[PDB]
């Protein structure tokens, strides 16, 4: 039941045509009489978590199906949260896996599949299972919009084929040069697999500790920017510039993506200056911001909320320096 | 020994100093002398003297026939090595001798300016009059045009006194009050008030500079109170100030050369600031004065531990001189 | 003769025809005769403040008759507040009326008025006197200078006459649409009657605490923002943006407004930048300024001149936070 096969097997099923209704009648069997409230023994919290879903769900304030997610919208990451903390105190599987079937048919997929495979991956109920690819499980996120107009036309056209996929832009963008890098599918897997290992909105209560994660903070987009930098000096080209939020961001970016749902990925002209982004921040917040990571470092220590000084000029400074920045 | 011995001696080792010294007892010294031989000579037992070779041996010093900034740190580290072997003589064979090791192995302006400050600031300098700057190195007091006619004289073999004007033209209303800081003799007070209080001075040289933080403001607002006198006697307004997001008004043009090095840097009119690659971005400059400012208003400096430095009392204008030079 | 009756009706005389020497025989012989000198035990602090503005006015240091006043200049404040503290010390109604008749004929009559209606709000002597409405006592600041004109013309043709005021700008302007909200006089009387029963001036020492003055001061403005808001939506704009000190100032204003002594109110172009200002502050001033409240919010404490913090995440730091904005 909670062998590895079976774990193994439920996620599959879980994760498979994410974008409609399970076709697994197990799964729908589950999805149509579990009660995540049923029986709260099952949680190591006595159900507080599933408390806070249910009621959420019950009063429609979770994002609809098909709907464009994005990990930064503060309300759509709570909401994915939500269902981490569900799973992340099931004891046992079939707590897990219930709650997973029964929430994958009522909360958005994009949230749904983020708060899976964190569950996965922080849960020693997860251990063992592999989790699927996620340019198979969500391919638009990994593939370009030519590509998949063309797979969107086989499935039309109920042809099965295979489609090449080039680089976007043309050979008079010499950023082109070095596309490879960057659109890899398996460096965007590191690149989201990483947060998902240490993710930004970690508490400990939730289980364990992430050791040093500000530092790796540091350490793991330092060799992401120095690698790049590589395949540029590989590829004739000059390393890259850093952005300043008072100077212009000279190269553009045609991602020529879309989303599932909401649309083609927008562009970014060549040599924009940063606007203000309403409902985010102005570009004077990130300024002001900027000074003051810059004034800790200066001053040798962070400032407590209640201006107390910790202390940055020891080995634990550039991991506390991750924390804040 | 005596005072006239130490001028002559002095006197010698300035004389013609882009070339190899013409003197036969200095160019036997420079052969012969061993700045390790006999430690006995200095008050730190050649701790300095060890310094200065290895940089030597190791072949890490500036070459002769360079231009030289005291502006530039490993320039000025370099001369202030000398400075150092200098400082540490306990009598004046120490330092006639290795002044004279040294000006055959060093670069001529880190040796004009060690030899400067070092006797300035020995008692074994005590009575030595330096010849002016403007007569030792000329390059940095003249411009091009005279110096061209100094070459050609020389190149000719005929003596001659050529008369030197001011820089710019008539339509350059600020040639007006050229003879402010063109003045050979303002040039020599501006030099020496920085060799006889200089930023990089620390008492583990034997001494401190009494007040040195507040009469560097002083002499600097003398400075800039003078210029502006003459501005009003030439019928101009005062000097504004600079500020790094604004245009510098008033450009430049030097008509000077190094001896090595080509010829001074322009400025045209109406610039704004741009980061200077190795130095600074104007957005530093901006911070350090929004730091200091912070401070004056604060009524305290702020610690390397957080502790506070009060600056509300007399000596507070020295320790702005001392964080702000 | 403290009566209500003869206290509004000395109140009436002295506000009556305030840019000409008194016409009233009784006040004018106060005004000859009576000396603020000549009785210390009139005051509840001994004399002081009377011997603080004589002194001034007998040094000829106050601000003339017949000239512009504003609230906002620090001498001339000074000079105004030297007579409220006169009046504000006085025990007794003749002290207060003699004062005041005294000083109507001596000083400046912008700081006259303001004196004596801050000193009528501010004294017990002054509980129950109404005082007159300052657009008809000074009227050219609440009217146009179109309006004005003819009854500069009424009165040099000798013919009494009503005129009808009707709105700055043109209907091209769409800022016009709401210019009934911020030009109502009435409106304008609120604003400069909040201020003086709560000035940025008071100090305790004048005899008794106002209660809340920082939060009051934030909620006031709050709600003039909000009801100017109201109006614009009511009639089809969009709501203000905010100022910003690096960013244009898109809406201009021509006041159409004279001073009765000092000429037309000048008018502000549209779509310019704020440039430093001689005399009051540099534009960069004002962002320092403003970076160091955020810090104070930011941090949740305001820091003392010695550097302590003093808490604001408490009920009262919306007032402190007032009391230094
Ligand atoms: C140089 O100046 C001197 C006096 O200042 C004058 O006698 C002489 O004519 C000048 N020489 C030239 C070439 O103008
Ligand atoms: C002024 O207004 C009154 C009433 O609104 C009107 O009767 C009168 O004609 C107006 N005068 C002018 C000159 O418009
Ligand atoms: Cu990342
Ligand atoms: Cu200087
Ligand atoms: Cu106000
Ligand atoms: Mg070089
Ligand atoms: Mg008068
Ligand atoms: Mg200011």
């Amino acid at each position: 039941a909670s062998s590895t096969a079976h774990k193994q097997q439920d996620i599959n099923h879980l994760l498979d045509k994410i974008y409609e209704d399970t076709k697994y009648p197990d799964l729908q069997e589950i999805a149509k009489n579990f009660n995540p409230l049923g029986d709260t023994s099952m949680y190591n919290d006595q159900g507080a978590a599933a408390e806070v879903l249910m009621k959420e769900l019950n009063d429609h304030r979770l994002l609809e199906q098909h709907h464009w997610y994005s990990l930064f919208n503060a309300r759509q990451r709570e909401e994915a949260l939500m269902l981490f903390a569900v799973l992340n105190q099931c004891k046992v599987w079939h707590c897990f896996r219930n709650n997973a079937a029964y929430f994958r048919e009522q909360m958005n997929e994009g949230e749904f599949v983020y708060a899976l495979y964190v569950g996965v991956i922080h849960s020693k109920l997860g251990d063992g299972i592999v989790l699927p690819p996620l340019y198979e499980i969500t391919p638009h996120m990994f593939t370009n919009s030519e590509v998949i107009d063309k797979a969107y036309s086989a499935k039309m056209t109920q042809k099965a084929g295979t489609f090449n996929v080039s680089f976007t832009g043309t050979k008079k963008n010499k950023e082109q040069r070095v596309a490879y890098f960057g659109e890899d599918i398996g460096m965007n897997i590191h690149h989201v697999t990483w947060h998902m290992d240490f993710p930004f909105w970690w508490q400990d209560s939730y289980g364990n500790h992430l050791d040093r994660k500000g530092e790796l903070f540091f350490w793991v987009h330092h060799q992401l920017t120095a690698r790049f930098d590589f395949e540029r000096l590989s590829n004739w080209l000059d390393p890259v510039d850093e952005l300043h939020w008072d100077r212009i961001i000279r190269e553009g970016f045609a991602p020529l993506t879309s989303y599932k749902y909401g649309g083609e990925f927008p562009v970014r002209p060549d040599n924009k200056h940063f606007e203000d982004v309403d409902g985010v921040a102005h570009v004077h917040d990130m300024e002001i911001t900027e000074n003051r990571i810059y004034e800790a470092i200066d001053h040798g220590y962070i400032t407590a909320t209640d201006g107390h000084t910790i202390d940055i000029r020891q080995p634990k400074g550039i991991e506390l320096l991750g924390d804040i920045i | 020994s005596s005072t006239a011995h130490k001028q002559q001696n002095i006197n010698h080792l300035l004389d013609k100093i882009y070339e190899d010294t013409k003197y036969p007892d200095l160019q036997e010294i420079a052969k012969n002398f061993n700045p390790l031989g006999d430690t006995s000579m200095y008050n730190d037992q050649g701790a300095a003297a060890e310094v200065l070779m290895k940089e030597l041996n190791d072949h890490r010093l500036l070459e002769q026939h360079h231009w030289y900034s005291l502006f530039n740190a490993r320039q000025r580290e370099e001369a202030l090595m000398l400075f150092a072997v200098l400082n540490q003589c306990k009598v004046w064979h120490c330092f006639r001798n290795n002044a004279a090791y040294f000006r055959e192995q060093m670069n001529e302006g880190e040796f004009v300016y060690a030899l400067y400050v070092g006797v300035i600031h020995s008692k074994l300098g005590d009575g030595i009059v330096l010849p002016p700057l403007y007569e030792i190195t000329p390059h940095m007091f003249t411009n091009s045009e005279v110096i061209d006619k100094a070459y050609s004289a020389k190149m000719t073999q005929k003596a001659g006194t050529f008369n030197v004007s001011f820089t710019g033209t008539k339509k350059n209303k600020e040639q007006r009050v050229a003879y402010f800081g063109e003045d050979i003799g303002m040039n020599i007070h501006h030099v020496t008030w920085h060799m006889d209080f200089p930023f990089w001075w620390q008492d583990s040289y034997g001494n401190h500079l009494d007040r040195k933080g507040e009469l560097f403001f002083w002499v600097h607002h003398q400075l800039t109170a003078r210029f502006d006198f003459e501005r009003l006697s030439n019928w101009l307004d005062p000097v504004d100030e600079l500020h790094w997001d604004r245009i510098i008004r008033e450009g430049f043009a030097p008509l000077t050369s190094y001896k090595y090095g080509g010829e001074f840097p322009v400025r045209p009119d109406n610039i704004h600031f741009e980061d200077v690659d190795g130095v600074a971005h104007v957005h530093d400059m901006e911070i350090t004065e929004n730091r200091i400012y912070e401070a004056i208003d604060h009524g305290y400096i702020t610690a390397t531990d957080g502790h506070t430095i009060d600056i509300r009392q007399p000596k507070g204008i020295e320790l702005l001189g001392d964080i702000i030079e | 003769a403290s009566s209500t009756a003869h206290k509004q009706q000395d109140i009436n005389h002295l506000l009556d025809k305030i840019y000409e020497d008194t016409k009233y025989p009784d006040l004018q012989e106060i005004a000859k005769n009576f000396n603020p000198l000549g009785d210390t035990s009139m005051y509840n602090d001994q004399g002081a403040a009377a011997e603080v503005l004589m002194k001034e006015l007998n040094d000829h240091r106050l601000l003339e008759q017949h000239h512009w006043y504003s609230l906002f200049n620090a001498r001339q404040r000074e000079e105004a507040l030297m007579l409220f503290a006169v009046l504000n010390q006085c025990k007794v109604w003749y002290c207060f009326r003699n004062n005041a008749a005294y000083f109507r004929e001596q000083m400046n009559e912008g700081e006259f008025v303001y004196a004596l209606y801050v000193g009528v709000i501010h004294s017990k002597l002054g509980d129950g006197i109404v005082l007159p409405p300052l657009y008809e006592i000074t009227p050219h600041m609440f009217t146009n200078s179109e309006v004005i004109d003819k009854a500069y013309s009424a009165k040099m043709t000798q013919k009494a006459g009503t005129f009808n005021v009707s709105f700055t700008g043109t209907k091209k302007n769409k800022e016009q649409r709401v210019a009934y909200f911020g030009e109502d006089i009435g409106m304008n009387i609120h604003h400069v009657t909040w201020h003086m029963d709560f000035p940025f001036w008071w100090q305790d020492s004048y005899g008794n605490h106002l209660d809340r003055k920082g939060e009051l001061f934030f909620w006031v403005h709050h709600q003039l923002t909000a009801r100017f808001d109201f109006e614009r939506l009511s009639n089809w704009l969009d709501p203000v943006d905010e100022l910003h000190w690096d960013r244009i100032i898109r809406e201009g204003f021509a006041p159409l407004t004279s001073y009765k002594y000092g000429g037309e109110f000048p008018v502000r172009p549209d779509n310019i930048h704020f440039e430093d200002v001689d005399g009051v502050a540099h534009v960069h001033d004002m962002e320092i300024t403003e970076n160091r409240i955020y810090e104070a919010i930011d941090h949740g404490y305001i820091t003392a001149t010695d550097g302590h913090t003093i808490d604001i995440r408490q009920p009262k730091g919306i007032e402190l936070l007032g009391d230094i904005i």
